[PDB]
Formats: C-alpha cells, structure tokens, sequence
RNA sequence: CCCGCAGAAGAAGCACCGGCUAACUCCGUGCCAGCAGCCGCGGUAAUACGGAGGGUGCAAGCGUUAAUCGGAAUUACUGGGCGUAAAGCGCACGCAGGCGGUUUGUUAAGUCAGAUGUGAAAUCCCCGGGCUCAACCUGGGAACUGCAUCUGAUACUGGCAA
RNA sequence: UAGCUAGUAGGUGGGGUAACGGCUCACCUAGGCGACGAUCCCUAGCUGGUCUGAGAGGAUGACCAGCCACACUGGAACUGA
C-alpha cells in the first residue's frame, strides 16, 4: 500500500525532481536524473501520446505518494465537484494531510510526513489524527503533539523547509510547531509545471 | 404529393440560397406568412409580400451577406409523418443560441427564445442556422 | 427505416451466440479424460499439440488443449477445463487448468507460474 | 455424403469382413509436408516488430 | 510560435517492372495556438524528406478559426470523403477528448475543451479534412450578428 | 393495532431507529405507513438526533395508535426538554 | 363531472349489450409517433336500443356479467 | 478508545515488456519444444517461445475464465443505408392502414400552461452531520422524466359546419 | 403457431358469496375472441431498483424493501376476524 522502493528510480523515470528524497544535497550529485532506470536507460523512447498521458499521471501520483485506487477515487471526486476538474484534482491532492504536514514543514518528504502522521504525532483541531489521506479543510490548525514535539527531525525539517519555497494557502508557526490551513490552493499557487489536462484526458478514455 | 407545404417553403428558401437567387416565390398561406414574419424579425430574410387575391402568392426577398447566403442551414423538424411537441423547458437551442427554432406556441408562432421567455411550449416547426 | 415501418415491426436485437457452449455459462467445468492424444495444427504452423477428448459433467464430450510443456494426463483423469479457443487447432475450444484436480503444474517454470499452476520456488 | 469407395468398403465389411484400414499403412503422428524456409520477398515484407518511422 | 504535430507516417508502394518501390507519405498539422490551423500531406522516398515536405505544405495553407477561451462556439459537424466528425463545446476544465488525428488538430489549433466523436471511416487524412471543414464552418456570435444585422445581445436576449 | 415503534437501521454497533408508524403485525423493518421521526442513541453532544412531529403523532393516537414503550419514553423526553 | 369514455359501437348482437371501440391516441414510447390504438369494451346497453355504427358515451360501473362492467349513459350521433 | 513496554523490529507479491499497449537485452531451442485476444511468432544471432538480468503496470492483492453493457452509428428513436460494396417487389390496381391544397366559424381530443392528488421507503444526485479519514450511517432537499382530475390558451394537428 | 371458444357470449329467474359476477343450475338468444396477434409452443416470479452508457437505450432483477405463489406430490375442507 506504499511504494517503499528506490525513489530516485521513480524520479529519473519521470526525468524530473519529484522532491521525494530531501533537499539537503543536489539530486544530480545523488544520482543521474537525466537518464532512465535500468539497462537501456541511456536510449530514449519516442513516447506516443498514451505514453505522455501515462507519464504525466504517474508523475503526479509518485509526487504525492498516492496509489491508483485512491487516485482514481480522487479523479471521481474531482469530476463530481463543480468547476475545473483538473484544478479540483490538484486541490484535492494538496488537501491531503501528509502533504499538508510536508508543506508546513514537519517532515523532510511526503514519506517522512506520512510516517509522522501515521505514528500519531499530528493533531488537527486538538484531536490526534492517524490517517494520511485526511482531507484538511480551511481554518484547520494542524499541530504536533507534545509527545513528539521535542524531536530532532522536525527541527531539521523546518530548517530545510524554510530553504524550500514557502506556500501561501497556509501559515506556519515553527515556535509552537503548528499551522493554519488558510484556503483551498488554487491552480496558479502550486507548482506550475504539471499538466492536469493530461490526467483528465487519460481517465476520460 | 405535396403534403408538407411548410417543408416545401423551407426547401424553396434553401434552394434559392444555394442557387444565389435574389427572391423566391411560392403559394401562400397564413402559416407561411407567420413563418416569414418570424424570419424577417430575426433577420434571415429581407422582406416578404403577398400578391394574389384568391390564389395568393408569397414572395420572399432572400438575404445575402458579403460573400454568401445568410440562411446557412434550414431544417424541417415536425414533419407530417412525425409531429414533435416540446414543453417549455425542453425547447432546444439551435447552434447554441445563435440560430433560432421556430416554435408554433399556443399564442402564436414565434422563436424558441421568445417561447422560453413567455413560458410556454408547443410544436417545433423548423430549425434555422 | 420509416417510422411507420418500425412501428409495424421493430429493430431486431441481432445474435447472442457463445463460443464456449459446453461450459454452460460456468467458468470452469471438470471432466474425465476419455483420450489424451496429439494432433496437428493448421496451414502456417506445423507443430504437435497435446489435446484430450474430455467428457464433462454436463455430458458433453469436447476436445480441450493442454498448455505448458509436458503433462501427466492419461485415460480416466479428472481435469478442469476453462474455456478459450486455441486458434490453429481444428475444433479445440477449451483449455485445461494446469494445477487443478488431476493435472500437475508445468515443471521447471519460473515466469508466469500463476497461469500454469506452478507454486513459487521457496528458495 | 459418404464416398462410393467407402460404401463398397462397408458392404464388403458387412459381408464377411476384413477391415482393410488395418492393412493400410500407418501414417506418422506428425505432418509430412514440404517445409521451405522463406524467400527474400517474404522476409523483406514480413513487417515484424512494427517499429515506427523517424 | 507555430507548434506542429506529426500524425501518421505511412509506407506506400508502386509496382514497377523490376519490383516494388516503397515511398513514405507523412501527414502533419501546424497551428499557432490561437485560432490558426493548417494541415499538410507530404510524400517522398525517405521519412524525414516526407516530414519536411509535409511541414512546409502545412505551414502555407493554414486557415483561420474563431473560438472561445479554449472552446468551440457551438456543436458543429465536419464531413469529408469518408468521415463524419462531430465536435461540441465543453465546460472549462475538461481536456480535448477526440481520437488520434482529431486530437492533433485540436491540440495545435488552440482548442482545449471539446467533446468530439468521429463517425464513419477514421482514416487520418479524411478525419483531418473533416475536422478542418468543421472548424472552418463554425460561425461566431459576432459574425452571425453581422450576418443578421443586429447585436450579440440582440441574438442572446 | 397500528403501532408507533422504532425501525432499526444503521451500521453494526451503530444503530439508528426511525420512529415510524406501521401495522403491528408486519416486520420490524418492513411495510410502514409513514415515518414520524427518528432517534440516534449514540448521536453526539450538541449535534442531537431525536425528532418527532408531535402533531402527526397526536393525529395517530387520536386515530387509535398504540405507542411502544421506547417511543413513548422519547415523547416524554422531548416534551419535557422541548 | 364524472368520468365518461366516448366510443363507437362495433357490434350489438348479443342482448341488452354492445361492443364499443374506444380509440386512444398515444405517443409511441420508442419512435415518437402518435399512433391510433383501439380498446374494445363490452358495455351494458340498457333497453337494447343502440345500433351498430354509432357513437356512445359510456361510464364504468358494477360488474354485470363475466365481462361487461361498463354501461351506456347517453348516445351522440346515431348511425345513418 | 486512551496510556505504558521492547525493538527495524513480526509483515510483498502478481501479471506484463512484437504492434494494438506503458516497458528490452543476453543465453538456451531450431516450423521443435512451444506462445496466441487479433495480426501472427519459432526454418540458427527470436526485443513474440523457456530462463536470466533489467524494466513497466497494479498492489494484499494480481491474473485467467464465465457473463453483461460499452466501444458497435455493427438493428441507426436520438443515429445507417438500398446504380456498381448486402439491399427497389417483374409490373400495376386496390381494401385495412399512414399522410393531407386553402379560407372562415366552432370544439378543445392531440398539444401547451398552472394547480391538485399520487409517483412507498431505501438506492441515484445536491447541501449538510456523525463514525480519527474513507467506505458506511444519516438530516433536509431535488428527482421519480409517469398517470388521473380541475381551470385556462388554442397557434399547429384532429373532429364538425360552410 | 391462424383460427379459437357451447357455460362458450349475453339475457331472465332460482341458488350461492362478506361482496358484484356464468360463481353455479334451468330456459332463451347465437353469440364472444382474433392480424392492435386470439390460440398454441418455449421461457420466465414482478417492481423500487442494479450494471453499463453522453443520453436514448441495452442486459438484469442476487443483498435490501413492496407484491405474488409454494410448503414431499395430488386433492379437499375444517377452525377462525
């Protein structure tokens, strides 16, 4: 129900940094992101349009760590919801709790934030919350509980997250290790280099 | 053997616009006068007139824009082999609103838009694009 | 195509014919092997194919292919046929489930073992 | 329809039989046709692996 | 910037006294991304020569089309020799859903949201000709306002 | 007897009784005449589920209904707290 | 006003009764056309007066025989 | 449900990789063994067979079979055809049926509009709520495109009269 | 699968039912149904709904709920609201 294999293999099959290792060292020193994984990595595939749609959907999947039953249900909910289906899917994906913990900064990666959520070290609105797929509403105050507030990886994660680009649909504290989800992230707020039209075109087939 | 005079009228308009004729002529009737009036109100034909006394004829002045004909497509919907009556929230739009559907409603023959504004449906005679 | 003609007699839902009529719309059927033998395929192939006359539990005596390389089947063995026509064999419309009742899995196999009933090599 | 030869065989098997298909020479279990490896025409337009053009 | 998309490379033959002669024909589309699309059919003895011929042919004979933010104006039907393409405006947020060559046409023309089906034959040359026929026959509210002698709100009110 | 009783729906170990009026001889979750409210026994604090339309229940007892004991208890409860 | 069906007598040969065709005008559920469907009804023709080619007004009532739960209320347009 | 303990500790398979269709090389075998959904592959350099390495997809599942709808506009009402691709009866008359030039009046049957009763509940959809989330449960709505009655409109179709 | 039906179709009167009624008997009438498919043969529990589909449709009707039928097979009444 998780990937838990080599992660740079995933990001080099995508051909881009998926922010899924850390930021503490440059990824082109950690591995070779320009290639593809395996024996025939240096040979490049011509990649027909089904390959382009599949690569885009798999990239947005492996960024957030979601598997395919859950991602299809995210598509079903996004097409159910009123408005732009692609930006609906992106706001649904960004509203996940493990993503929210990463985006505040209490985790080096989505996987670290998912382990910190699942190990009962996160409370939103004063209830400790264990599920990583928790859809975090606006005006939710996600907080680290005091049982794990004195944890070293949280402090290092806040420092490298301050080196990362700060989001704007939430406020952090970092002195109380908590944060308020301000608003639903619209499309021209998050990373503007993925094509959600390819994902909705893939699921339309 | 000439069992749809309305479709004969629409056919005459369509053939005239295809053959670049400046005015078409046909036998007249009150329904044809009403359809010519709603076409003139919506701006598809220039003018129309009736000629005879006991055998009245309808003359329609066809309209042409800077290269071509104004009536692009004109289709008869409620043919006599299958009549079609639609309620006031099933009045369709033609060309997503840029065309008109001539709708014989209970209080006269008018467009689909005028029928939908007045709040009543009826028979749908033709589509005009 | 005239609407009055359709009213007098309507459009016909065409054909519902099945290629596995001795399965009787059931996924598998077991049966006893009447004769295990080897026949030969159509024009462009020229192999030797291991099939069997099986007599199913619904009374149908059909010919079923045996996949894999080598089997243990003989007279009076109780196999489980599956459905799925092998194309170049004349009139063989079914398949044996290797790993079923009285049909052993394929020996020495290490890829696609689920289709041939080979258990995982517990190294 | 069954052939005239087979009808004569059936009459002579009913009337004091011999079952001459036993005395027929037994064919092998395989097929004995002529096998030819392909020509240059067939190999040149076999269109295997269908790789697209660049 | 005139983006461009190759649709279908095909190998055609011509039987002569010696043997057969294989030559490659390519079909491309070229569009600007704002309502200008064209297509080009090239033919040569090598694939890149056919590609360059098709691109230089598609670049010249581009048509213009008026459309919405990313959408058609009204449901149109384009017919050519074999194909009976139907295209229809969609809501904002849904991608172009068409088939193959129609996807390439609506990619480079600047259309982003369309529900589109191909009835009849689905040869690529004919569906490209049918799609560009339907796009060229799509008419805008302002040009039908000029055609009928009134305003856009006079049509839509 | 047309009794006003509880029909138990809801999940396992999370019941939810529609306060309902039906013939007494039918099944518990069967053929009812109308539902005159509900009762959530495990509901919440300040998100309260217990509703009765007492005009229709009074109409039914004026017609000759026989209230069950739990429904009569809840009528007592919502009358004393409403 | 009470519900009354208006039909045409098909036959009257029994005794004190008629058989009345009542044509209904229905849209077809598939093909959309307005077709002409006809129902026949044994009708208690009281006084045995109605002919065989005329129109009748008929209301439904108590079952009067094995069939024939309908009765004639008034006649319009007697036959030629 | 909460708290405490020990330790990374007890917990990853299944199919596929010729095209359709995402992802390729080597070794074995040599129209054999075999694969196959279709096209088809195997005749000594097989990206199609069997294994290995690598990869791709899904994941406590994954494949195969069976059955259904889809794609199939391939029974076409929406939404197809009929010179030559399958398809105008050899030709005509004509009953039942289907359709009906034009004007006025009437009726208001078809048609349209409003109301009323009904269209069980659950399911479906929308806005909420409760289970840590979800599934699930649940409140309120909309919906049930229908039928019947009443009151109107009467352009168009029908009935009638000229 | 093109003809089917003599309590058959209707009437009058006796009986009978909680209740109308060929429900049933006597008499009279000769009808009644059917090309809008009677009759006969095969198959099938029906619906709210489920699956699919853009919809129109198509396939289906397990769980849940409404209705019907049955209780080893064939028949019959008793008791009782």
């Amino acid at each position: 129900a998780r990937y838990l294999g080599p992660k740079l293999k995933l990001s080099r099959r995508e051909g881009t940094d998926l922010f899924l290792k850390s930021g503490v060292r440059a990824i082109d020193t950690k591995c070779k992101i320009e290639q593809a994984p395996g024996q025939h990595g240096a040979r490049k595939p011509r990649l027909s349009d089904y390959g382009v749609q599949l690569r885009e959907k798999q990239k947005v999947r492996r960024i957030y760590g979601v598997l395919e039953r859950q991602f299809r249900n995210y598509y079903k909910e996004a097409a159910r919801l009123k408005g732009n289906t692609g930006e609906n899917l992106l706001a649904l994906l960004e509203g996940r709790l493990d993503n929210v913990v990463y985006r505040m900064g209490f985790g080096a990666t989505r996987a670290e934030a998912r382990q910190l959520v699942s190990h009962k070290a996160i409370m939103v609105n004063g209830r400790v919350v264990n599920i990583a797929s928790y859809q975090v509403s606006p005006n939710d105050v996600v907080s680290i509980r005091e049982k794990a507030k004195k944890q070293s990886r949280v402090k290092a994660a806040l420092e490298l997250a301050e080196q990362r680009e700060k989001p704007t649909w939430l406020e952090v504290d970092a002195g109380k290790m908590e944060g308020t989800f301000k608003r639903k992230p619209e499309r021209s707020d998050l990373s503007a280099d993925i094509n959600e039209h390819l994902i909705v075109e893939l699921y339309s087939k | 053997s000439m069992q749809d005079p309305i479709a004969d009228m629409l056919t005459r308009i369509r053939n005239g616009q295809a053959a670049n004729k400046a005015a078409v002529t046909m036998p007249s009737s009150k329904l044809k006068v009403a359809i010519a009036n709603v076409l003139k109100e919506e701006g598809f034909i220039e003018d129309f007139k009736v000629e005879g006394d006991t055998k009245p004829e309808l003359e329609l002045t066809l309209k042409y824009f800077q290269g071509k004909a104004v009536v692009e497509s004109i289709q008869r919907v409620s043919r006599p082999g299958l009549r079609i009556y639609k309620r006031k929230d099933e009045l369709p739009k033609v060309m997503a609103g840029l065309g008109i559907a001539v709708v014989s409603t209970s209080k006269g023959v008018m467009t689909d838009r005028a029928a939908r504004q007045a709040g009543l449906g009826g028979e749908i005679i033709c589509y005009v694009a | 195509a005239t609407v009055n003609q359709l009213v007098r007699k309507p459009r016909a839902r065409k054909v519902a014919k099945s290629n596995v009529p001795a399965l009787e719309a059931c996924p598998q059927k077991r049966g006893v092997c009447t004769r295990v033998y080897t026949t030969t395929p159509k024009k462009p192939n020229s192999a030797l194919r291991k099939v069997c006359r099986v007599r199913l539990t619904n009374g149908f005596e059909v010919t079923s292919y045996i996949g894999g390389e080598g089997h243990n089947l003989q007279e009076h063995s109780v196999i489980l046929i599956r459905g799925g026509r092998v194309k170049d064999l004349p009139g063989v419309r079914y398949h044996t489930v290797r790993g079923a009742l009285d049909c052993s899995g394929v020996k020495d196999r290490k890829q696609a073992r689920s289709k041939y009933g080979v258990k995982r090599p517990k190294a | 329809a069954k052939s005239q030869a087979k009808k004569k065989r059936g009459h002579r098997l009913r009337n004091g039989g011999r079952d001459v298909l036993l005395s027929r020479g037994s064919t092998p279990s395989f097929s004995t046709h002529g096998r030819m490896t392909k020509s240059k025409k067939e190999i040149l337009n076999k269109r295997k692996h269908k790789n697209p053009y660049d | 910037e005139l983006q461009e998309k190759l649709i279908a490379v095909n190998r055609v033959s011509k039987t002569v006294k010696g043997g057969r002669i294989f030559s490659f024909t390519a079909l491309t589309v070229v569009g600007d991304g704002n309502g200008r699309v064209g297509f080009g059919y090239g033919k040569a003895r090598e694939v890149p020569a056919a590609i360059q011929k098709a691109m230089e042919k598609a670049r010249r004979n581009m048509i213009n089309v008026a459309l919405n933010n990313g959408t058609l104006q009204h449901p149109v039907k384009g017919v050519h020799t074999g194909s009976r393409v139907f295209m229809q405006p969609a809501s904002e947020g849904t991608g172009i859903i068409a088939g193959g060559a129609m996807r390439a046409v609506l990619e480079v023309a600047g259309v982003h949201n369309v529900l589109a089906k191909a009835y009849g034959s689905t040869n690529p040359i004919n569906v490209v000709r049918a799609t560009i026929d339907g796009l060229e026959n799509m008419n805008s509210p302002e040009m039908v306002a000029a055609k009928r002698g009134k305003s856009v709100e006079e049509i839509l009110g | 007897m047309v009794t006003i009783r509880l029909a138990r729906h809801g999940a396992k170990k999370r019941p939810f009784y529609q306060v309902v009026v039906a013939d007494s001889r039918n099944a518990r979750n069967g053929r009812f005449i109308e539902r005159v409210g509900f009762f959530n026994p495990i509901a919440s604090e300040k998100e309260e589920g217990t509703r009765l339309d007492l005009d229709r229940i009074a109409h039914w007892v004026g017609q000759g209904a026989t209230i069950s004991d739990r429904v009569a208890a809840l009528i007592k409860e919502v009358n004393k707290a409403a | 006003k009470i519900r009354t069906l208006q039909g045409r007598v098909v036959s009257d040969k029994m005794e004190k009764s008629i058989v009345v065709a009542i044509e209904r005008f229905v849209k077809h559920p598939i093909y959309g056309k307005f077709i002409k469907r006809t129902t026949k009804l044994h009708v208690h023709d009281e006084n045995n007066e109605c002919g065989i080619g005329d129109v009748v007004e008929i209301r439904e009532c108590r079952p009067l025989s094995k069939t024939k739960s309908w009765t004639l209320v008034r006649v319009v347009e007697k036959a030629v």
